[PDB]
């Protein structure tokens, strides 16, 4: 099964995503709560819009502006760290957040029935007293 | 215009999760009493839970005007979710609307059309034809 | 009347040549937990030995 | 009559009504000057007793006066709110976008209990948006109107249902106060009680009875003669006084240890002190009228009392048994009854004064919290009320109500009737009330106390039916916020002229006769059995001795707008609804000619709508002009009257004011001196008088389509004016600052040949679609170019032109001459928004002729767009050579039951040609009750049929008998009413005669260029990639769900795929579609839609592995 | 209280502002509320700039920094289902007539270069980098051509004189 969008599937298999698949999809751990610099209006480094993580906002333009044309393509500027491509892959590439402590998905926890408590044969209130400490 | 930025209400949830994870990592590498550490982990857990679905557990996280933040599950469920809206239908190009009047001399396979509107509809066809001529 | 917006980025309109590119090296990187990563640098490019992968 | 400049509109009014129509905007003006505490209001309220009249500002302050600290160590009073003048006049505020304000000054005073000093400052409380002359407000230049709102009055509402299971009629009562909490005395499914209070999930009577401190025997001498009291005395299950105190308190707290002494006083706090729980003076009067306790004493004690509480539970259990009347120990008897909320004795009207008073109350509370907060933090002998009081949340609350509320509204002013009927609306459910989706149809129905108190005809016809009803004609608001209705009282058969204003209560105490009742011309009836309205909402016949009140006139129950539809008593209520909504949608024509047939309401409706400049003091004209009128008064003084020529209204339409008087004219006080938009000669005029035949003509008038003659187009009979405003601003930015100039990059001087030397277009420049109005250029910055762009620049020698042209262009369809150049500048030191260096507004106006598609209507909801404008030669013409103007459809008349328009057409022909009945026998029999100076009439003479006392069938046909000829001897219309028409197209006479006449039709604000709207490729959305709909943009059409269903049902898969991918969201597909069209090649295959990839990315982002398999 | 104020300066805005600009924003807001209170009316920014001993343009820049962004997820229209984020004209999107215009311009320009000689077309193409994306210089063109760079400049002047016939280039005058 290919996600390369050739307009023929005949099949669509939803399923739970592992932590390995989440870190497999991403393009680097976003690790700062800084979205856009207040002065230069450019995306911050390693924040929620970081062009090294997701991609460039200007078409085939590295962030420092060294490489700037389509001849430089598919490469990464060694200074600015942004892979040169189009701007529309910023619609596409996901990032991940690594966690110091693990986390339970609320979609398996606050359900009727709670699938966590039904897999481990436990009360809902057992879970609300475990993973709320 | 005038530089009025417009966020998308997920950046605040992502900022809260990012900040709580960074703080938790800092306190873990520092060494802290376990009340503090478990409290930060509980805050991280509630943050992730509200990020997926705000208001699923406890009180919904709101913002200015006490309006609840449109979390990730809010993009799917409800009338403003992706499924219902994508099922609701989209606006289309090459379209148009007008008021109607009776056409008592037209044949049955025929409708009148104002030239000021049909000029706007068939603009690419009319451009191609009058650049061929 | 209509309020407009612009996401602050440049949009050009060129040809996506998959043939006429700047040629380029590929540097393999090894992380702390042995993870391999192949960063495409340019040909005319100093390769930093360290890299946030 | 009784108005000096009224035109001689003769009337068929047989009934002589002694009561005149009131000062129609009194609902706005009296409410607002009650809030001010105007001296005029002060003496007016001192007229009807009321020894302590209080302005609502003084009410809110005296409620808040004084403000202690917590420890009792100091006190902060408030005293005497007073005003300065206005900051600016009316049109200056409207031009400069300032709110028509006035400052508030308040004699504030701080007092320390420690040592004792007065600190009597004069605190400026805020600039206060004053009401204009016409009862409106101006906020940011726009004309804003606050609307009166209906709510349930605070009080005790005994309402019971019977269950489907046990068939026991359980009796609840909601004691709903103003501002406080809801205590209730319900009845459970058993023989117990539902005294569960503010949703505390369980409470019987006994726990509050011994939380009152009483014993079981003290319950017995209070509740004593019921199985309810026996079963609750045994089903107490919590016995002991302080036991029930702490039981109430632990039900109140839960989550903390209790204390018994606070249980006795928090009860007195939450219901019996007047500091956090206060049903108003209105609701307290309602309660003291309901139980009859405080009958000999004036209205006070805005909190509760235990006597009234136990009387309420006694009333509850007695109506649970079913009783006729109850006297409490300590009260005169009152009838034991249910409570219907929809009765107008229980529905009070919160007008604009009550609304502003509530917002001042919440602002004073939210600043009082900061006052009490900083009272302890501030040190003694160092403070003052200026150092204590923050008026910023108060002025924020005022501005947050006047802007961005639900009740504040743009004054819907396409004509003065829509101004008048956007005032005097009652909104039944909204903010502080039920939601629109939450409310059923019990609100939407018309309770039988609406007669004279709210018009049942006028309402929106959409989903909001019955929620938005206007006020009646003679209705008048009580000081208690109730809707009085005047009545002529009848004593011993003699109906006096003592007009008594009655609320719904005294309506229900009595029985009420009708205006269509034959009086003896001396007071008494001539028939002993009279129609009457029984107080249970019923109709009876009655001996002519027991009625004590009569209606003041007919038309008492009708709206203002609906009072202007003639022959209303023949019309159906649905088409009258459409006509009354159609009245306040006309546009002002350039000629504005008066209807040949109306009611007696046009004149007073015009001069009370405010959109006609009135001769204020009786004088003589010193000089007339086109912009001003200098009257010369009878004692020295002079006064100009500046006309507002070509003012833009709130819907683009013109608001001209042509003067009507001449040089040597002596005027009187209260005389019309200048007609407004839709006024002729003083009275109202929403359209023109037009010849009309009722034949079905060639399918062009098919299914309520109208045709017109070309005489309307050529002779400019139906021609509005649409002054449209365009507005652009010069801001600053990161790359520099935008600038307005003649210099626009890559452009010619040909398009630039109309604008001035500095960029704006000059006055009088005719524009078209896509022209330039304001030449505006911003710094683009400097970007790298495409090599082809560089090569063309190198060939032509032109530079980069590094500044981006984003100039204001006149958008699609709009055209016409440029009237005004309203331009402001930050460098000219006017107030401007943050960063805007220059603001420029340009008014363009187009003189829209009538056209096919413009929604026309009569006065009876007989609407319809113009199907085809025929030339005047092939239009079916009357046998003397007169061509008719419009031609309706016959089949829309009978099956809609609006033959009021046919009667109006016959009467319009009669009043057009004029008549003179024979005097040889004097009065013919049909002409008997027909009033005098109507037996003859000159041609083109207006008449007025009133609403429910007007023309009749016999009078109309007998008047249509003698219908004096045109110029020759030619009675063009028979006694049947029809006429013989030669066909203008074929040439033959039409084989049967056709009804003709002069209907009075209007042109509505639904014109075609407001609606015609197309798009090939325009702007797109931001987050989604759909074409951004809306006529403000180029705009697509919402291809909704049912359209997807229908095109599924055709099986047309391909067109559905186009409509959902490559006209909607396939981003790379759209440009390939455009390329294939202009290259003339085949349309490529649709790719994956963008919204599906958005769904895929969201579902991947929800930690769901959405694997999409191919094989 | 230092760590609390530091956290409220750092992580309380959707865009990060360094703490000194947050401090001068708070000082401006304190001065502004105090001036609106004690002045009675609204203060002018020049008077505020005098008050904080700074320039009014700096006051305007600080006020421009002070405006917090609004969310796109509020029901701004009268309909509850109406979304504010829909009614935004994407002014940085594909205008889609200029793209096909640009492609057609490329093809017509290729035809115009076809109407000239081989050396001329190669000189203009390698000069402006139209064939690859890399504008080489006259020295590189003479390097690949085996002639002087002054010869390349003479060829350049010849070709630009050849291009500037309006009889030849009216079709390209149309393209701007
Ligand atoms: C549904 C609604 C208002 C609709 C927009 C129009 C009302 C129905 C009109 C009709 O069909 O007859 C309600 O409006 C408010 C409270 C609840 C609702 O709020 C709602 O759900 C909707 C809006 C609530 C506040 C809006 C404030 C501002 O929005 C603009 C400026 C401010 O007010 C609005 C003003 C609308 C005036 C209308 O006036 C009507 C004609 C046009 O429909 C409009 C010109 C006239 O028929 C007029 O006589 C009727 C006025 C309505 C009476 C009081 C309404 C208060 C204008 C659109
Ligand atoms: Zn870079």
């Amino acid at each position: 099964g290919a996600m390369l969008d050739v307009n023929f599937f005949d099949e669509l298999r939803i399923g739970l995503a592992t932590a390995e698949d989440i870190r497999q999809w991403s393009y680097g751990e976003v690790k700062k709560p800084e979205t856009i610099n207040y002065r230069t209006l450019k995306p911050e480094k390693d924040g929620l819009f970081c062009e090294k993580i997701f991609g460039p906002t200007r078409d085939w333009e590295c962030y420092c502006g060294k490489y700037k044309r389509v001849r430089f393509k598919g490469i990464i500027c060694e200074r600015c760290g942004v892979e040169v491509t189009r701007a529309k892959v910023r619609r596409e590439r996901m990032g991940h957040i690594e966690l110091a402590a693990p986390v339970t998905h609320i979609w398996y926890f606050k359900g009727v029935p709670s699938r966590l408590g039904y897999l481990l044969d436990l009360a809902p209130k057992d879970l609300e007293k475990i993973i709320y400490f | 215009d005038g530089g009025r930025f417009a966020t998308s209400d997920l950046n605040d949830l992502y900022r809260r999760v990012i900040n709580r994870n960074n703080r938790l990592k800092r306190l873990i590498d520092l060494g802290a009493p376990e009340i503090i550490v478990n409290n930060e982990k509980r805050m991280l857990q509630e943050s992730v839970d509200a990020l997926f679905d705000n208001g699923r557990r406890g009180r919904p996280v709101t913002g200015p005007g006490n309006r609840p933040l449109k979390s990730l599950s809010d993009l799917l469920k409800g009338k403003q979710g992706r499924f219902r809206q994508n099922l609701l239908g989209k606006r289309v190009d090459y379209s148009g609307r007008s008021v109607i009047v009776v056409g008592p001399q037209l044949k049955l396979h025929q409708c009148g059309l104002p030239k000021l509107m049909a000029l706007e509809l068939f603009k690419p066809f009319v451009m191609k034809r009058l650049v061929d001529l | 009347r209509v309020l407009r917006g612009s996401r602050l980025g440049a949009v050009s309109y060129e040809t996506d040549r998959n043939h006429d590119l700047a040629p380029r090296q590929i540097a393999r990187y090894r992380t702390d937990n042995g993870e391999e990563f192949e960063v495409p640098f340019a040909d005319d490019a100093e390769i930093p030995g360290t890299w946030l992968c | 009559n009784s108005v000096p400049g009224a035109p001689n509109r003769v009337s068929f009014a047989k009934l002589r009504e002694p009561l005149e129509v009131p000062g129609l905007l009194d609902v706005q003006t009296d409410s607002f000057e009650w809030l001010i505490g105007s001296p005029r209001w002060r003496e007016s309220a001192a007229e009807r007793g009321d020894v302590n009249p209080v302005g609502g500002l003084e009410e809110v302050l005296y409620e808040l006066s004084p403000i202690e600290d917590f420890s009792g160590s100091m006190s902060l009073s408030f005293s005497d709110p007073r005003f300065d003048d206005v900051k600016a006049p009316v049109d200056e505020c409207k031009d400069k976008d300032m709110t028509y304000a006035a400052p508030l000054f308040v004699t504030a005073e701080f007092i320390n209990n420690n040592t004792g000093e007065i600190k009597s400052q004069t605190v400026f409380m805020g600039d206060f948006p004053m009401m204009t002359e016409k009862g409106t407000f101006i906020i940011n230049g726009t004309e804003r109107v606050v609307v009166s709102q209906l709510v349930r009055s605070p009080g005790v509402y005994f309402d019971e249902t019977i269950d489907k299971s046990t068939d026991k009629t359980l009796h609840s009562v909601k004691v709903i106060p103003s501002r406080g909490a809801w205590l209730e005395f319900d009845v459970d499914k058993r023989d117990t009680v539902g005294v569960r209070i503010d949703r505390k999930r369980r409470q019987p009577v006994t726990v509050l009875l011994k939380a009152l401190g009483w014993t079981s025997e003290q319950i017995v001498e209070r509740f004593g003669f019921s199985e309810i009291m026996r079963s609750t005395l045994e089903k107490d299950n919590t016995v002991g006084t302080d036991e029930a105190l702490l039981d109430i308190y632990r039900k109140l707290r839960p989550g903390e240890p209790p204390t018994k002494e606070s249980a006795q006083t928090l009860l007195e706090n939450l219901f019996f002190k007047e500091k956090r729980y206060d049903l108003a003076r209105v609701g307290r009067y309602k309660v003291n009228k309901k139980l009859g306790l405080h009958v000999g004493e004036p209205i006070t004690s805005s909190t509760l009392t235990e006597e009234d509480v136990v009387a309420t539970i006694e009333y509850l259990v007695r109506l649970h048994e079913g009783q006729t009347t109850m006297t409490v120990p300590g009260g005169v008897e009152v009838p034991v009854e249910t409570d219907d909320i929809d009765h107008f004795g229980n529905r009070r009207l919160r007008t604009v004064g009550e609304l502003i008073q509530n917002q001042i109350r919440v602002g004073m509370s939210r600043m009082e919290r900061v006052v009490r907060e900083r009272m302890t933090t501030q040190d003694v002998e160092a403070i003052t009320p200026q150092t204590l009081i923050n008026i910023r949340p108060v002025v924020a609350a005022i501005k947050e109500f006047f802007g961005t509320s639900q009740l504040s509204q743009f004054m819907d002013q396409n004509n003065p009737l829509s101004g008048l009927t956007h005032k005097r609306r009652l909104l039944a459910l909204g903010p502080g009330g039920l939601s629109r989706e939450r409310a059923g149809l019990e609100v939407r129905d018309v309770h039988p106390s609406h007669y004279g108190r709210m018009c049942p005809i006028e309402t929106p016809e959409g989903p909001n039916i019955g929620l938005i009803g206007s006020l009646s004609v003679y209705a008048r608001v009580n000081p208690f916020g109730f809707i009085e209705t005047p009545y002529r009282k009848v004593v011993d058969g003699v109906v006096s002229d003592e007009i008594v204003y009655l609320t719904a209560d005294e309506e229900d105490r009595h029985v009420v006769a009708q205006a269509n009742s034959p009086i003896d011309a001396d007071g008494r009836f001539v028939e002993p059995r009279v129609l009457v309205r029984r107080k249970a909402g019923e109709v009876e016949y009655v001996p002519s001795s027991e009625v004590d009140y009569m209606d003041v006139s007919p038309r008492q129950m009708v709206s203002v707008a609906t009072a202007m539809i003639p022959f209303l008593e023949h019309d159906d209520a649905n088409r009258a609804l459409m006509g009354a909504n159609m009245q306040r949608q006309a546009v002002p024509l350039v000629r504005s000619e008066a209807p040949l047939v109306g009611t007696g309401m046009e004149l007073r409706a015009a001069i009370d709508a405010g959109d006609v400049v009135v001769a204020e003091e009786s004088g003589v004209i010193e000089e007339v002009s086109a912009d001003y009128i200098t009257v010369m008064h009878d004692n020295g003084t002079r006064r100009t009257y500046r006309m507002r020529k070509f003012a833009r209204s709130n819907h683009g339409t013109c608001a001209n004011q042509c003067p009507i008087v001449d040089a040597g004219d002596r005027v009187e006080a209260g005389q019309v001196i200048a007609d407004g938009p839709c006024t002729d000669d003083g009275e109202m005029a929403l359209g023109k008088n037009l010849l009309v035949a009722i034949m079905p003509w060639e399918g062009h008038n098919y299914e309520d389509a109208i045709i017109l003659s070309n005489r309307l187009v050529e002779e400019d009979v139906l021609t509005s004016i649409h002054i449209e405003e365009h507005e652009i601003d010069a801001r600053d930015t990161k790359l520099g600052a935008e600038e307005i100039t003649r210099d626009i990059p890559n452009i010619s001087d040909e398009v630039l040949a109309d604008l001035d030397e500095r960029g704006i277009v000059r006055i009088g420049a005719e524009v078209r679609d896509g022209d330039i109005l304001v030449g505006k250029v911003t710094p683009k910055g400097e970007t790298e170019l495409t090599p082809e762009e560089r090569l063309l620049r190198a060939i032509f020698g032109e530079k980069a032109r590094e500044v981006r042209d984003t100039s204001l262009k006149v958008p699609h369809g709009e055209s016409g001459k440029v009237i005004g150049i309203r331009v402001f500048s930050r460098e000219d030191e006017d107030e401007l928004p943050a960063g805007v260096n220059e603001l420029v507004r340009v008014y363009v106006a187009q003189k829209r002729k009538i056209s096919d598609g413009d929604k026309l209507a009569g006065r009876h909801g007989n609407k319809g767009v113009i199907g085809k404008i025929l030339p005047v030669e092939d239009m079916p013409f009357l046998a003397d050579g007169t061509p008719v103007d419009i031609i309706l459809n016959t089949h829309g008349v009978p099956r809609r039951m609006n033959i009021g328009q046919i009667l109006e057409t016959h009467l319009g022909w009669c009043a057009h040609s004029g008549w003179k009945v024979d005097a040889a026998k004097g009065v013919p029999d049909w002409a008997a009750r027909l009033p005098d100076e109507l037996l003859e009439a000159q041609p083109n003479a207006i008449v007025s049929t009133p609403v429910f006392d007007g023309a009749q069938e016999a009078e109309l046909q007998g008047l249509l008998s003698c219908t004096l000829p045109n110029r020759d001897g030619d009675v063009l219309v028979d006694a049947d009413g029809k006429a013989m028409l030669f066909d203008g197209r074929s040439g033959e006479p039409f084989p049967y005669p056709v009804t003709v006449g002069y209907m009075y039709i209007m042109k509505l604000h639904h014109l075609v260029d407001d609606k015609i709207h197309a798009r090939s490729t325009g702007p797109y959305s931001m987050i989604t990639q759909q074409p951004l709909g809306g006529k403000a943009q180029f705009g697509g059409q919402r291809f909704g769900e049912m359209e997807c269903w229908a095109m599924q049902a055709y099986g047309a898969a391909y067109t559905l795929q186009e409509l959902l991918t490559i006209k909607s969201d396939d981003t790379v597909g759209r440009v390939k579609v455009y390329e294939a069209i202009v290259k003339g090649e085949n349309i490529p295959e649709p790719g994956i839609p963008e919204s599906f990839k958005v769904l895929l990315k969201e579902l991947q982002s929800l930690c769901l592995n959405v694997e999409v398999l191919s094989s | 209280r230092q760590a609390i104020t530091r956290a409220m300066a750092d992580q309380a805005r959707t865009i990060r502002i360094p703490v000194h600009m947050v401090e001068v924003i708070n000082k401006l807001g304190r001065i502004q509320r105090e001036l609106l209170q004690d002045l009675g009316r609204e203060p002018t920014p020049e008077e505020l700039a005098k008050e904080m001993d700074i320039t009014p343009e700096k006051v305007l820049e600080i006020q421009q920094y002070a405006r917090e962004p609004i969310s796109l997820d509020q029901t701004i229209g009268d309909e509850g289902d109406s979304q504010l984020g829909d009614f935004i004209e994407d002014s940085e999107a594909v205008v889609a007539v200029d793209a096909v215009s640009f492609t057609l311009l490329q093809d017509q320009l290729q035809s115009v270069l076809d109407t000239l000689s081989e050396r001329e077309a190669g000189v203009v193409r390698l000069r402006f980098g139209l064939t690859d994306g890399q504008p080489r210089t006259l020295d590189e063109i003479g390097q690949v051509y085996g002639v002087t760079r002054e010869r390349i400049r003479q060829i350049e002047s010849k070709t630009m004189s050849k291009l500037r016939h309006p009889s030849r280039s009216q079709v390209l005058r149309d393209y701007l």
